[PDB]
């Protein structure tokens, strides 16, 4: 979620991502964990003979029919984490996640009221004004020409920079603010 | 002070006044449909002895 | 504003009726009347025209 | 909830626990910053059944993209504190 | 209660049974009902009665209005609007007044239904029948006229019923 | 009647001689005080009716609608207030006097004892609509909004203005007390079908009808948010109140002549109503709300039972109300976001917490919620729609079903969920706006204890 | 613990100080009003029906009960 997705998949990659829903549909199937140790161990053996095949067109032939048999013994109700994006606690704090801005409109009678926070704050809003000006400039002369080819954002490489597009990344509100 | 928040304070005595005003047209236009007063079939009815008009 | 439409006089005359009723039916019981009659207005005032057909 | 507030040492722990109740592994060879493929001698498969181990075990899956580019238990805790939001 | 009067509302004479304990076992109810009074109805009652007394150091009366009886629709000139409107008044006040009896014949039945319970569909029949007619009365006067109804409307209504009526007596007695 | 109709006049100078940042502070408090003084006409009786003059007389049915036209003024003004902050003296002046002469208008046409008066004044109210519509409108398409809102309504009332006259002519009187009466049936005849046709388009074309209702979306998307509420919560009833004034001479006509009318209402309200599914503004699915509203208030008045008439009055008087808050919400939304578009803004509800409730309990009063005086003219009108028709019902259930939705779809649409990311110019909300939807929604709860205050004459 | 962190929440200040203002306005003119209802309706109120006397006739006041009402 947090890195940059690719242009493509790779094979490799591929199979990599076939194994794994294969691997947690089958501990779906397999409640109990010596059952799940025993069929998991008899599919990566099976999964390992192909390894070192060489065709590319026979590779290409390979775990795609496996998609196939996945697709159908897929247990149609598999097991979800609850924070997944399938699970039943998926969303549940997203209505508690208040933006940090909103903190500029408080009355003053409330910023009275956490007074090092708000100077805390104030520190943060000037390093913001300072860096955002610098980063600003970086990301034009790093940027390639003709616009970017990848959605993704090059490090701070001086002294006193910071990384680009930093302030919405480092002023997430929380995973369970409250 | 009187004589200067008036000045600025005028405008607000003109509903009022159009109000009164507007009560009194509502009488005075009343009093010119007095032609079947006491002389209704439902409330015929003998005045009293100080009384003129049974209603105004 | 909320109370003086609360307490507005009954110029619907909702008790009234009321009491019209109750006395009207206490009266019709006692005589032995037939409560209500079909007809609203009675019939001997109304002239009907003939038809001779 | 009446969930114990977890910290940087407690992840890095229960990482190392993990790491070493894979037989795959010796744990007196293992270290905080070993590598998967390299230092240890480890397939890929081998690195998602790790990556499955740590699902597992913290409550919560990692995504795809983010898992196939963990090499390091160091990197894993500290991806993992970020998505926890851990302070010390 | 003398707020109503009890001939328009008939009641039966409710008989109530005896209590009959038939063991030495002493029932919650009676306790029960012994302290609610003592805590409630007291205070309730000697409230009343200061109120009662306030209420007749300062006595006043109130008078049920009466309506003359005014000429009706079928005594009315075709075009003379005076003797209409009072005419269309007076049917109005009548059609008032026979709602109201509907609605107190409506509120015997229900009274009779609750009352008598199980047995509603025997002991309530004397006020089936009475809402029964008194319904088919109300119905014939007042059914079709809708919206802008007037007593012009309600009397051609009673004219087409009675010209039907008589017209089927003269044909049954001709058959 | 003349105790409203003068402080209305003295609105105006009032107005016009106000210091220049007192003329808000005078015209609500005197509006408000002016409503207060409308109170008096809601003590009806079960006879004729209140004949103060030959001229202007009051109604059951004419007094809830006059206490909603002279309460619906302070909060136009207090609506108008945030947008025009920018703008000179002499402009603003001119605003609140249209208001005031939309207001004087509306009051003298819903007294009218004549035809013909209140046909003068009924095109009257269309002048000060106009001009604010097309004055102080945002977009560009203003101009066309006022040109169909203007067109439609003319060539709907032109025919009514001849067969008024020769109504005159042929009986004599154009009077509503002469005319009830001395009603006489109508023969089916071809002449008689056009003159039924000519007395009924015109208020037919405000409602509006299913056919006819094209200039309304335009006219309340693109007015300012008092010229909204004031097309939604009383222009519209006009039609309403017309039809039920002019339907006694109609009969026995209407019956047969009834048909189209109630064929196009009953089928508009559920396309309208699943327009609104589909919909990417707020304005517009409230104007296609309220067209679904006003289609079951012209199958009331069509069926023309007691109990249909009474539906329609407390409808006409809820909807008004209920479509008034849900504009002032989607204005109060707009000048946050300057976007008048459902997806942009989204999860509101975090950000503004008692602004979420209003929008709920909006949604729940449009929605019908019982025992809400909504409802009580839903139900009314189903009941005499079930007496008139047992098929009726099938529609009517796809209605309220259908109306449920879309209501929910905008409380869900832009409270819940998650907040866009990008906007930050989302204040806390004003006392104003609080103020302004505390008065919008206390009326409709005050109301529900006492429903036969706006059941109408034939309570 | 002293792992108090803090709650980043939208100013609830004006939400409260309109609430506070609507309910003192409105109980500011209620309270008088219910309390004046009461001691109308403990010492005043409740006339009961009577008849009309013989050559006496009733101003239109006086065909009501509830004194308010008159
Ligand atoms: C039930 C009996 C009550 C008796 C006590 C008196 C109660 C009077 C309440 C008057 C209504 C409130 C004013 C309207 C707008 C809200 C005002 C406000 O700003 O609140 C801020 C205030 C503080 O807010 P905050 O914490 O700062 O802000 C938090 C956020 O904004 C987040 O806010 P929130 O999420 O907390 O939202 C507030 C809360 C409540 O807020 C509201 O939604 C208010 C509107 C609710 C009704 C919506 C319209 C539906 C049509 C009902 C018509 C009823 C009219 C009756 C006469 C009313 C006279 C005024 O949300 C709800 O609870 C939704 C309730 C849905 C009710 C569904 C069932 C309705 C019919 C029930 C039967 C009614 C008649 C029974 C007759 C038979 C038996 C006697 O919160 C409240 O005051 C809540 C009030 C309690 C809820 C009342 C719900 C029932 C009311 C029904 C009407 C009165 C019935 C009287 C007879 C009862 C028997
Ligand atoms: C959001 C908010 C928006 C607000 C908008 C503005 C308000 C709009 C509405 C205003 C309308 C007011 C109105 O029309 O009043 C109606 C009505 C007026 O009464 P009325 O027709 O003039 O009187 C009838 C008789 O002629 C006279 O009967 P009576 O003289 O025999 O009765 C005695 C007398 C006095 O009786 C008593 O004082 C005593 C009664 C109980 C006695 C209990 C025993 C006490 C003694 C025992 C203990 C002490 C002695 C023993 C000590 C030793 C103990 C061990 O009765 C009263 O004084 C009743 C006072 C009513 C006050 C109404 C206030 C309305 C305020 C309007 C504005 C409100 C704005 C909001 C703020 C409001 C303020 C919070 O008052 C009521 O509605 C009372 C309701 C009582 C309900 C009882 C429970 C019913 C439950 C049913 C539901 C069950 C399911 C749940
Ligand atoms: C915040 C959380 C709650 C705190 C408060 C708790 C207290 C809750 C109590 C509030 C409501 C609960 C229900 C209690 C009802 C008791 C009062 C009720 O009985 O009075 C009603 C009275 O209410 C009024 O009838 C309705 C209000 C009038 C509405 C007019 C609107 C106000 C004008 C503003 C402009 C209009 C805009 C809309 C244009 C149409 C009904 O009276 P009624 O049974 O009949 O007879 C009264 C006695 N008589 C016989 C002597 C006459
Ligand atoms: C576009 C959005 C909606 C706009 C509003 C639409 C609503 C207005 C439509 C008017 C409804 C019908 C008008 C006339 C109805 C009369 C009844 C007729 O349909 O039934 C038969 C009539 O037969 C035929 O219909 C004759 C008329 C045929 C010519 C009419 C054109 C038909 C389609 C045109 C529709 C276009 C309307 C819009 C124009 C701009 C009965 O036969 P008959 O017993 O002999 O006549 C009885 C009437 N008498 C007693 C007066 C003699
Ligand atoms: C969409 C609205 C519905 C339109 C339905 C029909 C549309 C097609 C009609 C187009 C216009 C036709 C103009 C000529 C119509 C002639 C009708 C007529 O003359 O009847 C007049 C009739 C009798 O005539 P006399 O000679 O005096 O009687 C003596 C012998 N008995 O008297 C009257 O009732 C006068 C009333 C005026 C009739 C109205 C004419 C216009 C059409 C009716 C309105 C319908 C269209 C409304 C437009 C809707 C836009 C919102
Ligand atoms: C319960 C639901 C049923 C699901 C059905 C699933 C079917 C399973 C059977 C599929 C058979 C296959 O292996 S699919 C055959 C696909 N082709 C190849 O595998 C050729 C080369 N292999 C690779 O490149 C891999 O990455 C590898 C070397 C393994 C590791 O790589 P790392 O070194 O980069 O970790």
């Amino acid at each position: 979620a947090f890195s940059a997705p690719a242009a493509y998949l790779t094979h490799q990659q591929k199979v990599l991502r076939l194994y794994k829903r294969a691997l947690r549909h089958l501990e779906s199937w397999c409640v109990h964990r010596d059952k799940y140790r025993y069929f998991a161990c008899l599919m990566r053996a099976r999964f390992d003979e192909h390894k070192n095949e060489k065709d590319m067109v026979k590779a290409t032939q390979l775990l795609r029919q496996a998609e196939e048999e996945f697709w159908y013994g897929q247990h149609p109700q598999p097991y979800i984490f609850p924070e997944s994006p399938g699970g039943t606690s998926y969303e549940r704090y997203e209505c508690y996640k208040v933006p940090e801005w909103c903190l500029d409109d408080w009355h003053p009678s409330e910023k009275a009221m956490y007074p090092d926070y708000f100077a805390k704050r104030e520190q943060w809003k000037r390093l913001r004004r300072e860096s955002w000006e610098r980063e600003v400039k970086q990301l034009q002369e790093e940027t390639p020409p003709g616009g970017p080819r990848t959605e993704a954002l090059p490090p701070a490489r001086k002294e006193g920079d910071l990384p680009p597009l930093w302030w919405h990344i480092v002023t997430r509100p929380r995973e369970r603010p409250m | 002070n009187v004589l200067q928040i008036v000045r600025d304070h005028w405008v607000h005595i003109l509903v009022p006044v159009g109000f009164v005003f507007g009560c009194y047209l509502d009488r005075r236009s009343d009093e010119k449909l007095t032609a079947f007063r006491n002389k209704s079939l439902l409330f015929k009815r003998e005045l009293r002895p100080n009384e003129e008009v049974t209603w105004k | 504003g909320s109370t003086f439409v609360a307490y507005l006089p009954d110029y619907r005359m909702q008790e009234w009726a009321r009491r019209e009723a109750e006395r009207l039916v206490k009266y019709r019981e006692a005589n032995g009347l037939p409560l209500m009659e079909s007809n609203c207005f009675d019939p001997n005032k109304i002239q009907l025209p003939e038809d001779e057909d | 909830s009446d969930a114990p507030p977890l910290t940087l040492e407690a992840i890095k722990d229960r990482v190392l626990y993990v790491l070493k109740l894979y037989d795959k592994i010796d744990p007196e060879k293992l270290s905080v910053n070993s590598h998967f493929m390299k230092d240890l001698g480890l397939d890929s498969l081998d690195q998602v059944e790790i990556i499955m181990a740590m699902e597992d075990e913290f409550g919560f899956e990692i995504p795809d993209i983010d898992a196939e580019k963990l090499m390091c238990p160091q990197e894993i805790v500290d991806y993992i504190a970020d998505k926890k939001d851990v302070y010390e | 209660p003398d707020s109503w009067d009890k001939d328009v509302y008939p009641e039966p004479p409710r008989r109530t049974p005896a209590p009959a304990p038939q063991t030495s076992l002493p029932n919650p109810v009676t306790y029960l009902t012994k302290i609610f009074d003592l805590l409630v109805d007291r205070p309730v009652t000697l409230a009343r009665e200061f109120i009662e007394q306030q209420h007749a150091k300062n006595r006043y009366y109130y008078y049920h209005r009466e309506f003359r009886r005014v000429p009706d629709i079928t005594e009315c000139e075709e075009k003379d609007i005076l003797c209409m409107f009072e005419a269309e008044m007076q049917w109005r006040r009548d059609y008032k007044v026979d709602q109201e009896i509907v609605n107190i014949i409506q509120e015997r039945l229900k009274a009779c239904q609750q009352r008598e319970g199980e047995s509603y569909r025997q002991n309530c029949a004397k006020e089936l029948e009475q809402f029964t007619q008194v319904s088919k009365a109300f119905q014939d006067r007042y059914s079709d006229l809708g919206a802008h109804y007037s007593a012009r409307k309600c009397l051609a209504k009673q004219k087409q019923r009675m010209l039907a009526e008589r017209k089927a007596a003269k044909e049954a007695a001709a058959a | 009647m003349l105790k409203i109709i003068i402080p209305t006049t003295m609105l105006l100078p009032m107005t016009w001689m106000s210091k220049h940042n007192m003329i808000w502070i005078n015209a609500t408090v005197h509006s408000l005080l002016i409503s207060l003084i409308s109170l008096s006409l809601l003590n009806q009786l079960g006879e004729n009716s209140l004949n103060f003059s030959l001229t202007f007389f009051s109604d059951s049915l004419s007094a809830p609608l006059l206490v909603l036209t002279t309460w619906l003024l302070p909060l136009m003004l207090m609506a108008s207030q945030s947008h025009l902050s920018k703008e000179t003296t002499t402009r603003k002046k001119l605003y609140i006097t249209m208001l005031i002469l939309l207001q004087l208008f509306l009051i003298m046409t819903f007294t009218a004892t004549e035809l013909i008066l209140f046909y003068i004044l009924f095109e009257a109210t269309l002048v000060p609509t106009l001009i604010i519509i097309t004055r102080w409108g945002n977009q560009t398409e203003r101009l066309n909004a006022g040109l169909y809102f203007l067109f439609y309504t003319l060539a709907g009332s032109l025919p009514l203005l001849v067969a008024l006259v020769y109504i005159q002519n042929t009986t004599g009187s154009l009077n509503f007390l002469i005319i009830h009466y001395w009603s006489h049936p109508l023969s089916n005849s071809w002449s008689n079908i056009f003159m039924w046709l000519a007395c009924i388009m015109a208020f037919m074309v405000k409602m509006p009808l299913y056919g006819l209702h094209l200039w309304l979306p335009k006219a309340h998307v693109e007015a300012p948010i008092a010229g909204s509420m004031v097309l939604a919560a009383v222009l519209l009833k006009l039609g309403g109140y017309g039809m039920m004034r002019i339907t006694t001479i109609l009969n026995p006509l209407t019956n047969y002549m009834a048909y189209p009318f109630l064929m196009l209402s009953m089928w508009g309200m559920i396309m309208t109503s699943s327009i609104c599914l589909r919909q990417t503004d707020l304005k517009s699915l409230i104007a296609y709300s309220s067209v679904s509203h006003m289609a079951l208030v012209i199958v009331a008045i069509m069926i023309q039972t007691p109990w249909s008439f009474m539906g329609a009055t407390a409808l006409m008087i809820a909807h008004g109300l209920t479509s008034s808050m849900l504009f002032c919400l989607a204005n109060t939304n707009y000048e946050r976001v300057h976007s008048r578009t459902m997806i942009l803004a989204r999860g509101l509800q975090t950000l503004l917490p008692l602004m979420a409730t209003w929008w709920l309990v909006a949604s729940l009063t449009n929605l019908a919620l019982p025992p809400s005086i909504n409802l009580i003219g839903e139900l009314f009108i189903i009941t005499a729609s079930f007496s008139w028709s047992n098929i009726t019902i099938i529609l009517m259930g796809m209605n309220m079903m259908i109306t449920a939705l879309y209501s929910l779809y905008m409380l869900i649409t832009t409270q819940r969920g998650k907040y866009t990311h990008h906007i930050n110019n989302i204040k806390p909300s004003f006392t104003r706006e609080n103020a302004l939807m505390a008065l919008h929604i206390l009326p409709l709860l005050l109301l529900t204890l006492n429903p036969k205050m706006i059941l109408g004459p034939l309570y | 613990h002293g792992k108090r962190l803090f709650i980043i929440k939208p100013s609830g200040f004006y939400d409260r100080r309109f609430l506070k203002l609507m309910r003192f306005y409105i109980l500011l003119t209620g309270i008088p009003v219910a309390i004046g209802i009461t001691l109308v309706n403990v010492f005043i109120g409740e006339a009961e029906l009577a008849d009309i006397p013989e050559g006496y006739v009733p101003e239109h006041w006086e065909y009501f009960k509830h004194p308010i009402s008159r």
